[PDB]
């Protein structure tokens, strides 16, 4: 992709593009789609201590950055350009994840109800460190409560993934730039 | 309904029709006496620091763009062209010198003024009197600290008299930590809530903390901890609360510099609040140097609400009756080290953003209470908010405004309400101020 | 709109004006005059059996909670925090000695009463009534072998007298049978359509069956299947209609013990059936035996309709004018075999629940007469329901109410509409009664 | 709001306050004043050509099924059963001898009239007035030049006395090309847009054309495309603005037979045309045959639009303030030959279509101009229609109706709501004409 | 997966888990995913016939539950937790496709559109049963009508596939717990 | 599938499905997974011009239609059934991606966003053709755009794909069958 013609391209796209496109490798593609359906199935049925121990990184960094509307012209403001959502450490998802558990968490009786779908996997290893497998991959999910609230998220995942303790591959980034700027889902509250 | 006869908030504030939060002529009402009237906020200087940078916001459910010009000033516009009408600007902020409509091309300056008007010579001749054409302008736009507010009635106090009473407490803060920086973009998320629950929330709410944020307190690893499942009660002296004219009001809890900022910034947080607060002492005295690193849970009437050392910073929206859109900045101070304030902005997002974890505790409260004064019991019930009432006081000598000298209450609730009532069976401010000459007697009542 | 003047529904109810299925400000009215004023289905005491057994339910647009006390008794309160509003229970069913509201901590008892407030000594002091501070209570809770129903107006007529003349078809079924189970939960399941729709729907509609269920009878295995598609018209004498004064009525269908249940389960069923009118015979006499074993399709005014026989229990719970959330119980009688019982709600569900095939035929008939109600020019068109007028009776020897001696008709309609025109036109009880004092004379006119 | 008196839109047409796109309870008031008033469109002779062929269209919200008669006539009916209301044909077009209801299975004649009545005999007997119980017709149905437009209101002025001074302008490519067809199925979207906005744009608007469709002009091949971004403004003389007393008008631009047409079909086009021209300059006039190959942007008041040549044909179906339903069909001379006609139906939804490029250029004008005019600080504010006020004529010895003798001007949008303003503070067609005796006069003024 | 410390789990979703966490085969995945495709395009053309021919067991039990909304703390109240919107046997399923083909289904003209997105294939041979296999999937089913009805359900489906007549593997349990309690469809007749 | 039995199946969905129940080739679908997802990939990066280029053949028929609503028992009317929202050639295709990528699309500041979900691909080689591969799959297409707008479409996709210039397989003929009567996404301007 050369983006001053692919003129609505960013940088950062097409740089993850390349990634993809050159060496492809079939069983990678299939461990990946592996690795993230056992992901989102623990996730879905709310074993939130089970995802950090199986799925999470000690170095991970979780992102999800929701960027200010500009102009595609604009060439001269250069203010922070995004908020995060998330941006957490291991620690930081621990927290989150004993706030989900804590049986005084009152938004959480009755149960909520998650489904994940995943969808568009790629992986490619990466070029410098043999050890390190960036995994793209699409989101949607479906959480149901109380009744009648129903929020449905969408969203596209850039991950990195390294094998751990005991040889399982876990997550050490994953960056989601959320694609709606006003969430109509009275929030963000849900691991993407 | 008759808004100058109908009591929809009772004497000295103790109670309020439940309809308030569901009611949408009531909405519609608010447009005119809430929203038309009073002081809204729209940005802050360091977010339009340099000429031709711009933002747009919100004022009630309209959009106005907020633009800094080249002689320093702000003005702000609303964002419809004055031709058909079309919406000017698409975007949440830029630089620009001006804004083209994308239906028939007519160019309008970051002064409002219109500029240009495609073949106007060919087309119009001399017939288009473009002197009387500039985009509807915002009557008041007034500064707090670099906090810019509007305002779309002439008539309106000025904005440090609108903030009355409250001022004092927010001057250590916003004046003489050196200022305070807006860090942006703002988190945008709606809810089913009428304004006013998030609103009455902050401005008055330290009761629902240990209950509602239980699991937050427990889990977050922050300062008010102590407090989580109504475990224990704050001390004695612990803090208070104050309400003011304008009825914009805080609860104050002493010395919580950290605020709800988790066991990873507590310490650095502490150390620099607390050295800020001894060089302080010199200057403003000591009780204003410790209101510095006290945590204010406040809202500035109407719709801006806000926890200092936490640095959350929120705009509650209205969109209809039972919907609101919230908007969350984070507050830094400008002196602090750019890392830290990375942090700190990265911190009141993982707290009280769109994934906040303890804003997301409070969502049903707001929401379901909300939508109930929709369902016809509840109507003509009355929510109440009479803690702490026959305690207050006026005048006193060390701190300003309608006072309550304890930790947990509800008289920023009783102030806000009073306020809103005024407002509300008011046609204009005259009226207003004649509907308030006996405020704060109102409120110290038994 | 002028509701002590407009005719909505015409004399002797022979029709009414479309709009009454779209009108938003009436359905404002309905829940004033129908909802507010009306008995109301809320739970069943096989539901609630133990003592601190609850469950929520709507009452019109409000919701309530349903608990059964220690002395067992059944009372219920408004799902509304006495505090600021919030909903109380945020499940549908459970057990508890009370309810705590997740905003500030506030207990209340099974029994309504606010038996807590966290730190109220030290908040409160001693100035916090909490014997004024109850849950709103619904003031009237009766049973109907077993059928809990409630009534927010304490002037309405008891349960039983409300029934009028309806009670006598119901009660070889719901009394002398050895009593009926609902069997819980139900289904639910929103659709597009006024409540009025299914309410007139069940209360008085053969005509529509052979038609609107030609697929269902046609397919699904059962002893009314001769219907389909308009092949057949049951034999004179195959049943019955009747109404009442406060509105409610039904359709007899005689013998059809199977009522929709598939071939699977008609032997079976015809069996058990037969078997218990044998016995009944002796008991209540030979006609109210057959009645026992015979299919009624009715609605209990306003919104709460069942098929005996076939076991179908509905709420029709309103949200809007065009907007109804449909509840689906299965009714079950309690010494049939608990495998039997089983296979009766799985039917049920089957073929009347949310993934109903019966019900599904029904859905577009609904939605769409509904919603033609706010098309312009059909919001002054009449809506026919005179099939069978002029050959009512009232007052006969064997079969009470007014009755139409023919198994297809609208008498039931006409009823429906009676009572709920002269609730609209009405402010209280004693009008609707000073309204209602020649209802049969009305309805049996020409 | 008092219609009678309210100065919705100035005098000569010259402005407009911008609720008039936003106000609901105005919306409702239009569906009595201007669609139960007005002539709208239907359908086309060759969509329903034979006997028993019908199509299901909207009039207002009110939704009309269009039925070819056995003697070649065609009647509207409203599409709702009679019985209980229930929407009679749930299809957009197809074959068939008359209509039976899916609840109780009446049926009616492709005639209105209801034919049958299940088990009539044994349920009615003689007790049902038939004859009483067709379906409600529309009272005008007419045709110009195959172009069946509709009518509830049986005062208005026949349809081509309602086109006024328009039918002028249309004749060349509508009679006297010999004829034209409608080449459905249309395409049809949802756009959150009064349907106004696209009216006014499609009557009067060619000022947004250059700028609105830069990048339509610039990358879609076509002959307009010197326009793009405003480059160059169409030569002195390029057409011409017209509207007339029923509030019906266009814009001519001289030539442009091609219309948006990509390159692919400009040649083919600008031949055919030519070709036909030159026939037509012996039969009607060289000014006429001239105006049969110009691009004409018309809006039949008040919601069907069209633009000759380029073949696009609209109804702009109101649903609420700010929501419209967007049909779009093909317009082909019926003596083009088939494979021309089937790529020109194409190339107008390309353009024009639900993913018309063109069209969804103007997709953000019409949504936020018309979502603007419910906000707050807007409702009040003044839409200009200025342009080329002072030099409209009427009577030219050439021209007909209220004339400006320029390319690009706001003429027709002055005549529409001149027609508009007209229908809203009148009762009937009696108090319309009155409000219209100086029609020209005041569109002439300065 | 540990239920006493990740406090959110139902024993039975964590029994769900460890079934899919030991073998994995790749091969079973991806013969899943053909199974699944193929019932779905059956069902999106509205080939029920087929569908019950070539993917239902004679020995079905296709059973889609709604759960009540209960206290995480619930433990007195023990009355039905569910009820069914499917309980059905294959003569069951087989009256609910003759209602779908038969010409007086009024609410079947003009023709329905049906469209289904199959993700998250898991596949595992039961232990015990070397011929039953267990297949988890999501769906998403998006059903238009009518001009402008368009409803669309999200579900999790634990199957059971085992092989048939002509050895063809065919659909012998089917359980979803809906994870809307009110559904917002206008009703749940879609076959998920 | 007998269509005279199975009464709601058209033929045209009929012979679709034996194009796929034949000879099944688990690699092809493999191979079809990953053409997908990477055009999928390129649109939602609006690297339009990358995608004409890698994913478009200069021969391709790219048709998205529109079916009048008729009566299931219609036999007489007989008139056009259906319009083209889209049939477009390859230069059609270019004036379109033109017309994305021009400055003075003012709809198109700030940037739009794009999601593409890919599911239940199938695969198989034309019978006389054996350079000819048609794919099968579904698409839900979600768009955000000006912080609260946000449209979300659902289709299935037949393709015809055949190897073009440097081997590299390109899409020749696209065809959707629009489930959606009226469309309620303000229109159809994406590329499914
Ligand atoms: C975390 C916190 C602390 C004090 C006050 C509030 N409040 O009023 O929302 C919130
Ligand atoms: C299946 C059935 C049988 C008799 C009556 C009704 N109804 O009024 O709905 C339904
Ligand atoms: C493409 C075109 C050309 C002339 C006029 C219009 N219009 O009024 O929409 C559109
Ligand atoms: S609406 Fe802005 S230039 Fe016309
Ligand atoms: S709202 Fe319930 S305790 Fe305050
Ligand atoms: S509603 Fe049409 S036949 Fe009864
Ligand atoms: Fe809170
Ligand atoms: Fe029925
Ligand atoms: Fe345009």
């Amino acid at each position: 992709i050369n983006i001053q013609e692919d003129k609505l391209v960013s940088a950062h796209d097409a740089e993850e593009i390349l990634r993809f496109f050159n060496c492809h490798d079939s069983a990678l593609q299939q461990e990946a789609t592996t690795l993230l359906t056992q992901e989102a199935h623990l996730l879905d049925i709310q074993a939130y201590r089970a995802w950090l121990e199986h799925c999470v990184g000690s170095e991970v960094q979780y992102q999800v950055i929701s960027r200010e509307l500009r102009a595609a012209s604009e060439r001269r403001y250069k203010l922070n350009e995004a908020m995060n959502v998330y941006n957490e450490n291991f620690q930081q998802l621990k927290v989150r994840v004993e706030h989900q558990l804590d049986p005084q968490n009152w938004g959480n009786s009755p149960k909520l109800r998650f489904t994940r779908f995943i969808t568009n996997v790629q992986a490619a290893m990466d070029v410098n460190d043999k050890e390190l497998l960036h995994i793209r991959s699409n989101v949607i999910l479906h959480r149901a409560r109380r009744g009648n609230q129903v929020d449905v998220f969408y969203a596209a995942r850039e991950d990195k993934w390294k094998r751990g303790e005991g040889g399982v591959r876990k997550l050490v980034q994953r960056f989601v730039d959320y694609p709606e700027r006003i969430l109509q889902t009275h929030n963000l509250m849900v691991f993407l | 309904m008759n808004y100058n006869n109908k009591i929809l908030v009772s004497e000295s504030g103790l109670s309020q029709k439940h309809l308030i939060h569901g009611d949408e002529e009531l909405f519609q009402h608010e447009l005119k006496t809430i929203f038309a009237r009073n002081w809204l906020f729209l940005t802050h200087d360091s977010l339009i620091p340099a000429p031709g940078d711009y933002v747009t916001a919100k004022m009630g459910i309209d959009e106005v763009i907020v633009s800094r010009q080249n002689d320093g000033s702000i003005r702000a516009f609303l964002n419809v062209c004055r031709h058909r009408g079309k919406t000017l600007v698409s975007v949440e902020a830029g630089n620009a010198k001006g804004f083209v409509c994308s239906y028939h091309g007519w160019g309008f300056g970051s002064n409002g003024e219109l500029q240009s008007v495609p073949f106007e010579k060919d087309l119009y001749g001399e017939s288009l009197n473009k002197k009387c054409l500039g985009l509807k302008e915002v009557a008041r736009v007034e500064s707090f600290h670099g906090f810019i507010y509007g305002c779309f009635d002439q008539e309106a106090p000025p904005l440090m008299d609108y903030l009355g009473d409250a001022a004092w407490y927010l001057e250590p803060m916003f004046k003489h930590s050196g200022g305070l920086e807006l860090v942006g973009p703002p988190g945008k998320v709606v809810i089913k809530a009428n304004w006013k629950a998030p609103a009455e929330n902050f401005v008055g709410d330290a009761y629902h903390v240990g209950w509602t944020h239980a699991s937050s307190l427990r889990s977050g690893e922050s300062i008010f901890s102590s407090l989580a499942g109504n475990a224990a009660l704050p001390p004695e002296g612990a803090g208070l609360q104050m309400t003011s004219k304008y009825g914009s009001g805080m609860g104050v809890l002493w010395d919580g510099y950290s605020g709800v900022h988790s066991a990873d910034l507590v310490p650095e947080l502490m150390a620099f609040g607390g050295a800020k607060q001894e060089r302080l002492n010199k200057e403003i005295g000591d009780v204003r140097a410790r209101i510095y690193r006290s945590h204010l849970n406040c809202t500035v009437f109407p719709n801006n609400s806000m926890l200092t050392c936490s640095g959350v910073f929120k705009v509650w929206n209205p969109i209809d009756a039972n919907t609101t859109e919230v908007w969350t900045y984070a507050i830094v101070e400008k002196d602090m080290p750019e890392d830290l304030k990375r942090r700190l902005a990265d911190s009141v997002q993982r707290t009280f953003g769109p994934a906040g974890f303890w804003e997301s505790d409070d969502n049903d409260n707001m929401e379901t209470a909300s939508q109930n004064g929709k369902k016809y019991q509840s109507r003509d019930s009355d929510l109440l908010s009479n803690l702490g009432f026959g305690e207050d006081v006026y005048g006193d000598a060390v701190y300003p405004g309608v006072v309550g000298k304890s930790a947990i209450g509800e008289t920023s609730y009783r102030g806000f309400y009073r306020a809103y009532q005024a407002h509300v069976s008011s046609s204009n401010w005259a009226e207003f101020e004649h509907a308030s000459s006996t405020w704060h007697t109102e409120l110290t009542k038994t």
